[PDB]
RNA sequence: CUGCCGAAGUUUCCGGAUAGCAGAAACUCAGAUCAGUUUUAUGAGUAUGUAAAAUGAGAGUUUCUAGUGGGCCAUUUUUGGUAAGCAGAACUGGCGAUGCGGGAUGAACCGAACGUGAGGUUAAGGUGCCGGAAUGUACGCUC
RNA sequence: GCAGAUCUUGGUGGAAGUAGC
RNA sequence: GCGAAACCACAGCCUGGGGAACGGGCCAGG
RNA sequence: GAAACGGAAGUGUUUUAUUGACUUGUCCAUGAAAUUCCAUGUGCGGAAUCGAAUCCAUUGCAUACGACUUUA
């Protein structure tokens, strides 16, 4: 069950490129006369449930693992039985001291870390 | 003029399943259809359109509406076979068919002989 | 470490059986054949025997310099040139293990892997040349008897202007 | 069937629309097309027919009279000239009156799908582009209709020299026994 | 130099398209010498390539190739439908393609 | 933000009570019923109606509870017409809440009604070029 | 939970170094 | 030298057609 | 090294004189491989230079200004 994405482009809000005051976060058009709501030809696509991805491969990174947010060594040890299904992702606000402790622990557990090189240097 | 649509004139079929088969006109159904027949068993007597045949220069005397067997007798009597073949038109067609049948080894041989032929290059000074 | 630690999604029993490859009727042993790809593209070589899928093929090494090789039957054109006598030469020594690339053993130390002080080369052994010479000796009289065939195998096939492969016959 | 880098077409006896459509499709196919003798193109219809068609065109734009400019206009209308693909295809077409020196020594082909003798019913009036151009503004008809004989005379002399030269090898062909010793291959 | 070219010349005409909708995933290829849909049956499944050159000498070479295969004939005149590993660029309309003889069934 | 359901756009009296359309709840009910359907024959006047056959679907409800109370394109039947067009009724459906292929382009014409994709095959239209597809076959008219 | 309210407050543009003094 | 304000959805060459203006914005052309 | 021909946009058609080679014309002897089944001078930025043009002595011949024409 390799990972298949029905779509890789994001859904940008209509007229978000024309106007800087209009953000690109998707907003469902409400105008009846608007051609985007009527889904004419050549217009931008809209989020539909048909675009949803496979339940088995949902939330899975391109390497087949699911990102599990980790904030300390207690969170890494949780993935002892799920190292083939989940990858550890250290939070952004975890200091470089705790990041080191997390990374050594994850290495013994056989757990992939998504951002294991952040905020640290190497010295062999 | 040398080719007139006539009773008894030999034609060559160029379209249809009988392409490349000689035949002789036996009757004129209309200006667009002619009744032809050939002595060989592979060519049944049939009505063909004038756009599917080319007209040859051989005219052999037949009675109007002659039957298939009598057409063969006249064809053998007037030796149309080996008379059409004598013309360079049939020799060119036969050579084209033979050349199409050559395989890869035969094509290599032809290149060797034609190189042996070309190296002749003897011209008087 | 042995008891499975996960769900162990064991594959279902797949009902697929291995059956012998049905090669073309024109790829008989001994027929002259044109190589289509590889470093020896365009060469004409003699089919010694058929392996399971590939054809154990070689041109006489004294003719076109194509050694005992394997060729996939899809990347070859079986010409209609007169067949060569190949029943004489035994071909039982040509199996997939005979042509298989040497497995990686790599006996080294972590002192010469650094500095690249290994220089590992596996140039073709003498028995391979001996086998090639034996095949050449048993094949050359067969190609010498029939005319215009020795240098035909030396030539390289190519397409010229106006050549239509869908119409040309080989 | 097959393509060349440059294809030279002798437009003598070719219908304007039939040749232009074939040329336009070849231009879009990625080929460089040269059309010579553009003044010898034919158009179905009598002299007065296309006369009023061109006279109405004059009533309408940059009115061009030269026969090549007529043919160039016909080909252009059959191209997507509003896009870069159509413009690029147009630049590969070289239409001229007569056969200039770079092209009179090159082989010229014809388009059977555009030939008048194979498309127009016998006994149908036709208007040559060169003659039609001569009265609507073109003024170089006489000088190009005079130079063609010079080209024809030189070309005819070349053909005679080539034919005389060929006779030697032709005689030498049957002279060599190997020509018929292995002529069983059809050659 | 006529001892090479094991392939057959071809031209990239367009993508599969209606009057106003184009489908770049499948391309229309005109194999030269093939003049009908019955002769297009010989080239079905054959490998076709687009060969071009780019400025960078990446891989220590100046030439790069897009591979593809011939799927089915298109129309009556011998054009074929080819699917390439990467969709052929629209700039290659009228460009040249090479149709090999492998996978060969001859 | 996504998903699901989904109108009416008008009878009747007369701003509404309605009804009707669309949902919720409380039911019972296949050994039973229902139907923009066709029938059998005779009743009445080919149509029309009848009780009981074919086909399809399980159906009947009771209560309350949102929204609407127009038009347009017109077709057809049709009345008056009146220089002639045209106007007046009903009927019929569609648009109105509907994107898509075609129609050179197109709000009402021909096809077809929509989750995200791969492959195949078509409809209406088409296959000289623009433009994907026979400068196809056969028989005729016209310059 | 904002794109609209000839929205409120603030900031900043093209007009324009123009009309002009 | 000093120095505005009104105004500002956005670009901006024409001939025809797009039925509800179609036009500037579509279609076919120059 | 060449001479002729080629004007329509000749820019190429020959004639060669030789000087060297491959000569597939043909017959032999060597070498091909573990790629052991497809993947394939030119441009810029600087200078020392040589000419030319403009401004320039200019001029009204031109003239809102540009820009133009003559002469140092």
């Amino acid at each position: 069950v390799n990972i298949i994405k029905k779509r890789t482009k994001p859904f940008k809000r209509h007229q978000s490129d024309r106007f800087k005051r209009v953000g690109e976060s998707w907003r469902k058009p409400r105008g009846i006369d608007s051609c985007v709501r009527r889904r004419f030809r050549g217009t931008i696509s809209m989020p539909k449930i048909g675009y949803g991805n496979n339940k088995k491969t949902r939330y899975c990174m391109p390497n087949g693992l699911k990102a599990f947010l980790v904030r300390n060594v207690s969170d890494v040890e949780l993935l002892l039985m799920h190292n083939k299904t989940y990858a550890a992702e250290i939070a952004g606000n975890v200091s470089a001291r705790k990041r080191v402790e997390i990374v050594e622990k994850a290495r013994a557990l056989g757990v992939k870390v998504t951002n294991a090189g952040a905020k640290v240097r190497s010295q062999e | 003029f040398k080719r007139y649509v006539e009773v008894g004139r030999v034609v060559l079929v160029t379209k249809g399943e009988y392409t490349g088969k000689l035949a002789v006109i036996v009757d004129i159904v209309d200006h667009k259809r002619a009744l032809i027949d050939s002595p060989c068993s592979e060519f049944p007597r049939q009505v063909i359109r004038y756009g599917s045949v080319v007209l040859t220069h051989i005219v052999m005397k037949l009675p109007r509406g002659a039957r298939s067997g009598i057409v063969a007798k006249k064809w053998k009597a007037q030796d149309v076979c080996n008379k059409w073949a004598s013309s360079a038109w049939a020799k060119k067609l036969e050579a084209k068919k033979v050349r199409s049948q050559l395989n890869d080894f035969d094509r290599f041989a032809v290149m060797r002989l034609k190189k042996q032929r070309r190296e002749q290059v003897n011209v008087a000074v | 470490k042995y008891y499975p630690a996960y769900r162990e999604n064991v594959p279902k029993k797949a009902r697929k059986a291995v059956r012998p490859t049905k090669l073309r009727a024109s790829l008989a042993p001994g027929t002259v054949c044109i190589l289509l790809a590889g470093r020896f593209r365009g060469k004409r070589v003699v089919v010694l025997s058929q392996l399971e899928d590939t054809l154990v093929v070689t041109g006489p090494y004294k003719v076109n310099g194509v050694p005992i090789r394997r060729v996939n039957h899809r990347y070859v054109i079986a010409t209609s040139a007169p067949k060569i006598d190949v029943s004489g030469v035994s071909v039982e020594k040509f199996t997939k293990a005979y042509f298989a690339k040497q497995k990686r053993s790599g006996p080294v130390k972590k002192d010469e892997a650094f500095f690249a002080e290994n220089a590992p080369k596996n140039a073709l052994p003498a028995e391979r040349i001996a086998d090639q010479k034996a095949v050449d000796a048993k094949l050359l009289p067969a190609i010498k008897a029939i005319p215009n065939m020795k240098e035909y195998l030396a030539a390289s096939f190519a397409l010229s202007n106006g050549d239509r492969p869908h119409l040309m016959k080989f | 069937s097959e393509f060349q880098k440059v294809v030279v077409i002798d437009a003598k006896g070719h219908l304007l629309g039939r040749l232009a459509s074939v040329v336009a499709k070849q231009l879009l196919g990625g080929q460089k097309v040269v059309v010579v003798r553009c003044e010898e193109l034919n158009i179905s219809g009598h002299f007065f027919r296309n006369k009023l068609k061109y006279l109405a065109y004059l009533r309408k734009a940059f009115h061009f009279r030269a026969p090549s400019r007529i043919f160039q206009k016909a080909v252009r209308g059959m191209l997507p000239h509003k896009t870069a693909r159509g413009q690029a295809a147009l630049e590969h077409l070289q239409a001229v009156e007569g056969i200039p020196p770079p092209f009179d020594k090159q082989k010229r082909v014809v388009v059977p799908a555009a030939l008048r003798v194979l498309r127009l019913k016998p006994g149908r009036k036709y208007c040559t582009v060169g003659r039609l151009s001569s009265e609507v503004g073109w003024k170089y008809n006489d000088i190009v209709a005079k130079l063609e004989e010079r080209r024809k005379v030189k070309s005819a002399a070349f053909y005679q020299a080539k034919l005389a030269k060929q006779k030697k090898i032709a005689s030498a062909k049957e002279a060599s026994p190997v020509n018929q010793k292995l002529s069983q291959f059809g050659y | 130099a006529q001892g090479h070219r094991l392939y057959v010349k071809a031209k990239h005409l367009s993508f599969q398209r209606s009057k106003h909708v184009i489908h770049p995933g499948t391309s229309i290829v005109k194999i030269e010498g093939c003049d009908s849909k019955e002769e297009a049956q010989f080239y079905l499944g054959k490998r076709v390539c687009y060969v071009y050159k780019s400025s960078k000498a990446v891989r220590g070479s100046k030439i790069r190739v897009i591979w593809g295969t011939i799927a089915r004939p298109h129309g009556n005149s011998g054009a074929v439908r080819a699917r390439f590993v990467h969709n052929l660029p629209a700039k290659t309309f009228g460009s040249s393609l090479r149709v090999m003889l492998y996978p060969s069934n001859i």
